[PDB]
RNA sequence: UCCCCCGUGCCCAUAGCGGCGUGGAACCACCCGUUCCCAUUCCGAACACGGAAGUGAAACGCGCCAGCGCCGAUGGUACUGGGCGGGCGACCGCCUGGGAGAGUAGGUCGGUGCGGGGG
RNA sequence: UCGAUCAACGGAUAAAAGUUACCCCGGGGAUAACAGGCUGAUCUCCCCCGAGCGUCCACAGCGGCGGGGAGGUUUGGCACC
RNA sequence: UCGCCUCCUAAAAGGUAACGGAGGCGCCCAAAGGUCCCCUCAGGCGGGACGGAAAUCCGCCGGAGAGCGCAAGGGUAGAAG
RNA sequence: GUGCGUAAUAGCUCACUGGUCGAGUGGCGCCGCGCCGAAAAUGAUCGGGGCUUAAGCCCAGCGCCGAAGCUGCGGGUCUGG
RNA sequence: GGUGGAGCCUGGGAGUGAGGGCGCGAGCGAUAACGUCCGCGUCCGAGCGCGGGAACAACCGAGACCGCCAGCUAAGGCCCC
């Protein structure tokens, strides 16, 4: 005997987004290289770093990524040139 | 019974039971306590039964402290139903207990009454217990 | 008050083999159930469904009735 | 009271504690050493004593020091201690929860009631030479319901506490009446 | 707190910072990323006329001169709570236009 | 420089890939095979990783 | 070098809150006015201009205090890469590396570049 | 640049519902119904605790709330020959 | 039930299943857009004709608990408001 | 007022003290190994026989046995030199 | 560091797209299933070749070119079979 059952109105979920840091400190990059994918401003653009509409962070020059945590001011991603 | 008035979620994942109580290991209230020796899910109907058992024992007497609280929901599918088609329905609530936890406490009661009391309450619990006194159980600072 | 808690303390529940149609299972499963009330002499049966557990409770859902009337 | 104490070189924590010796450390606002003080006398003493009365600590240096225990971490599963913190002293004024006796009979013990001595070991700020004992309170006036509290007590000259004074020190509440049952 | 800090809008280099005072008006061309002041020109703290605005202009050209001497051609205009008006150092020199 | 002489004594059959590679890195193929290597930190790291399968000798 | 004050930066609460004092010679503020530039969903409060009698009262600066806040060991535990054991299970133990979070002692009412004005 | 609930949303035709106990072929123990098996919630039996019933009097006969097991005859779960 | 978005499951990189847990989208805005210039909330407590227990005033206190068109999350007053 | 006992008393008795005896004592609390709790369906059994200061269990030690694993000797083939 | 049936690039030919047990981490389930879904790892699959485990794909030991009436070991064993 198979006694009938119901179901759930659950079952959904949205595609994975692959957010996060893409280049770490001491890593060489080229102009344009996206360095971080984030939703809010989890990281603030630093020296030679841009930020697109979706808060994406990319290198502005060809240099080596560097990270700086500035307490109450936030965390910064800078791109130090070979200067 | 002995459930929580409100909850952000009605059903919740089962989990696990790694030994050590984390917290609740010393007396801190009454004079004698009942400490859990095996890990387990104590159903509110047991917490209840044990409690009533004590007041019943030393009717018109001391004070009782229930140191645990069933805030975890218990799910159970219907009978004769197959697997799947969603999570079961909540059948009650249980308090998770680990080894070392002082589940109950008593006060303003004779040492005879205290012992006898807790000994009966442990006969209503799905686990093994131990009765204690008070001494280093003074984490006042 | 308005109460009648007939505890399954004086009931005799049986489970004979289904009657009527069915298939390779009407002959095999103890579908049909029969709950008996002894201090009264009332008996209620049920083969409405194809499950003993959905029939002993649905057969009890009646004994509660007739009783509250008698 | 008194008690023997030895110096720990920092070797096999969990072992020195199995062999029978109980681990620990003695510190204060100056120096701080690591030691091992056996369960035998420790236990016996510590229970009679507690963290109210001072103790001696004669090491192989003899150097007997006055102290009160600040921290004693149990073993969770099956009560037992694994560590103890020793606060050395002098004439230096510090704190400590001082024992509490409550001579009396609340009016809450004739028609049902029992005393819940909430904070039965009150913390007070004061120096060594200023270390009392059974700091009693009056209970002869605690009605069944309403009950005493705060620092509204007999603080012998020199008792410069650290309460509120509101910190409910104690209260009297009712019994466990068989009369219950419910639902709905 | 009249916060503002609109000066945080400092992406480039060489900040020409002004300071209006009930009495005087100072100004120094600063270069962060090094945390140093390179050129300075005060109001009556460098001694000057008695007006306020007229004094602004004079202490203006003053700085710019001393500036160019060091090769300080272009900069960016500051004074946080500034409110760009009156005491406007609309000075010649300086390749910060404005 | 003081060298190491590790000997594969316990079979790697049943242990993780990495542990089987460490052995490769060291140069151990068969059971009972011995190999004298330099004592550098990079050579120990792997011998530490496979301690349970190797008998080491400082020579 | 060393002091005091004014601009700025870095550290990003050991910088704070709240008490208690100090400072007007210079700086600075508040002040004096609203002709003028410029201003108010209404206000010269705020912005802005011209000033210069008075005050350091408000604000701000500098000191001292730990009540609140913030910081925070040393020990010992939790947990755990890897290796290994006991049970019948839920689970429990050892070895070898790592090692908190609470809590205790205790710390703190700041540190510091650069440029100006005053001894 | 416009016309898609081509929403079964990588979208078969521009255009499409049922029935078979009158049935048929190719396959599957990749998958149901019997029986077995693993499981033992359900089921049956027995035990721990001692509120309370038994005029008195916890077990002569009973046992509130709760706790631990056995068996593998029931109803199921699983889908292993 | 079928496509898309948010959280969890997810084992501190990314990713990760089940008829697992729980909600949203199939729009909207010529100002809700660009830029320049100003301004800073929610609450709590007092004081105020109509006046709730928040209408609008005043005053201390209030580092963000408000707000950000709509779900959730991340972010945010040194502004995205 | 401990238990028995009464319809409530009575009656027996004890915590308790004298007491000849003239010595080890009652307690509680951990630990190692056992006892009970313990009933299923064709003939039983730890694999069998058979084991008890063990042929069981815990803790030390040395020696042997034991694979197609590793050596020794011979041979083949494939790669690199 | 690391010369390994390592890697990287281009191209010819593929099979596979029913997995399974076990350990650890979760969900689902009843902290049921030789259950079911993922994750890390392993082994069987293809090592039903070998020794141990009474017998037994995946547990312990161990990766079988062939030959030997030679030797040392592994797990497991050393009262008799
Ligand atoms: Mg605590
Ligand atoms: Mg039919
Ligand atoms: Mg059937
Ligand atoms: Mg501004
Ligand atoms: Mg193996
Ligand atoms: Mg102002
Ligand atoms: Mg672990
Ligand atoms: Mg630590
Ligand atoms: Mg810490
Ligand atoms: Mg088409
Ligand atoms: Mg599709
Ligand atoms: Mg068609
Ligand atoms: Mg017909
Ligand atoms: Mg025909
Ligand atoms: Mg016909
Ligand atoms: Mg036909
Ligand atoms: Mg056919
Ligand atoms: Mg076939
Ligand atoms: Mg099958
Ligand atoms: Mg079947
Ligand atoms: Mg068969
Ligand atoms: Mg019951
Ligand atoms: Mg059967
Ligand atoms: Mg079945
Ligand atoms: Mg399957
Ligand atoms: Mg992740
Ligand atoms: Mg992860
Ligand atoms: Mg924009
Ligand atoms: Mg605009
Ligand atoms: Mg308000
Ligand atoms: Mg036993
Ligand atoms: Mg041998
Ligand atoms: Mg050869
Ligand atoms: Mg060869
Ligand atoms: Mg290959
Ligand atoms: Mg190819
Ligand atoms: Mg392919
Ligand atoms: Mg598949
Ligand atoms: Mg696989
Ligand atoms: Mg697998
Ligand atoms: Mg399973
Ligand atoms: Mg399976
Ligand atoms: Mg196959
Ligand atoms: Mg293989
Ligand atoms: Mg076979
Ligand atoms: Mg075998
Ligand atoms: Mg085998
Ligand atoms: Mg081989
Ligand atoms: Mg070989
Ligand atoms: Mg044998
Ligand atoms: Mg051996």
């Amino acid at each position: 005997h198979k006694k009938g059952l119901g179901s759930t109105r659950n079952g959904r979920d949205s595609q994975a987004k692959r957010l996060g840091v893409k280049r770490y400190e001491g890593q060489v990059v080229r102009a344009g290289n996206i360095l971080v994918r984030q939703r809010g401003t989890r990281f603030k653009p630093g020296k030679n770093v841009g930020m697109g509409r979706d808060f994406t962070l990319f290198a502005l020059v060809d240099g080596v990524v560097e990270f700086q945590d500035r307490g109450r001011l936030g965390r910064y991603v800078h791109v130090r040139p070979l200067a | 019974m002995l459930m929580p008035r409100r909850m952000k979620y009605r059903k919740q994942q089962r989990g696990r039971l790694k030994g050590a109580t984390k917290g609740g290991d010393y007396v801190a209230f009454g004079d004698y306590g009942l400490v859990a020796l095996e890990p387990a899910w104590i159903t509110a109907q047991q917490i209840e039964a044990a409690r009533v058992a004590m007041v019943r024992h030393f009717r018109r007497g001391g004070k009782i402290f229930i140191r645990i609280f069933p805030d975890k929901p218990y799910t159970k599918k219907p009978l004769e139903v197959r697997m799947g088609k969603g999570k079961g329905n909540v059948e009650g609530y249980v308090a998770v207990v680990k080894p070392g936890r002082v589940m109950f406490e008593v006060a303003g009661v004779t040492e005879e009454q205290a012992m006898e009391a807790l000994r009966i309450a442990g006969h209503k619990l799905p686990i093994k217990t131990k009765i204690v006194r008070r001494d280093a159980y003074d984490e006042a600072q | 008050e308005v109460e009648v808690v007939l505890k399954p303390e004086e009931l005799r529940i049986d489970v004979m083999r289904a009657s009527g149609p069915g298939g390779q299972g009407v002959n095999t499963t103890d579908s049909a159930v029969r709950v008996v009330h002894l201090p009264t002499g009332i008996t209620v049966t049920c083969q409405t469904t194809r499950s003993q557990i959905k029939n002993k409770e649905l057969a009890l859902k009646i004994l509660k009735a007739r009783l509250y009337e008698l | 009271y008194r008690l023997k104490a030895y110096y720990r070189e920092g070797e096999k924590p969990s072992a020195l504690r199995r062999a029978g010796k109980l681990p620990g450390v003695m510190y204060n606002r100056h120096l701080n050493r690591k030691v091992y003080v056996d369960l035998v006398e420790f236990d016996k003493v510590f229970r009679q004593a507690s963290i109210h009365h001072v103790i001696v600590l004669e090491l192989p240096d003899g150097q007997s020091l006055p102290t009160l225990v600040r921290q004693v971490n149990l073993d969770k599963r099956r009560r037992r201690p694994e560590h103890v913190d020793f606060f050395v002293l002098s004439d230096e004024p510090v704190e400590m929860y001082v024992p509490l006796r409550f001579v009396g009979t609340p009016a809450g013990v004739r028609a049902g009631g029992v005393l819940q001595e909430i904070h039965r070991d009150i913390l007070v700020k004061v120096s060594p030479r200023n270390i009392p004992e059974f700091i009693e309170v009056d209970v002869s006036g605690l009605e069944i319901g309403d009950s005493l509290h705060a620092s509204d007590l007999k603080l012998p000259p020199g008792v410069e506490l650290a309460v509120s004074p509101e910190e409910t020190i104690a209260a009297v509440v009712p019994p466990e009446d068989v009369e219950k049952l419910a639902e709905e | 707190k009249f916060r503002v800090r609109n000066r945080i809008k400092r992406t480039g280099r060489l900040r020409l910072s002004v300071f209006r005072s009930l009495k005087h008006i100072y100004a120094q061309i600063i270069d962060d990323e090094k945390g140093v002041t390179l050129v300075s020109a005060s109001s009556l703290a460098l001694k000057l006329k008695g007006n306020k605005t007229e004094v602004a202009r004079q202490v203006g050209r003053a700085l710019a001169e001393k500036a160019l001497a060091l090769g300080i051609k272009q900069v960016a205009f500051d004074r946080g709570p500034y409110k760009y008006h009156g005491r406007v150092k609309a000075l010649a020199e300086g390749a910060r236009e404005g | 420089m003081p060298r190491l002489k590790v000997k594969l004594v316990k079979s790697p059959i049943g242990y993780p890939k990495d542990q089987k590679a460490a052995l490769k890195a060291l140069g151990l193929r068969r059971l009972q095979q011995e190999r004298v290597l330099e004592d550098t930190p990079a050579i120990r790291g792997n011998v530490e990783k496979v301690a349970h399968l190797v008998r080491v000798e400082v020579v």
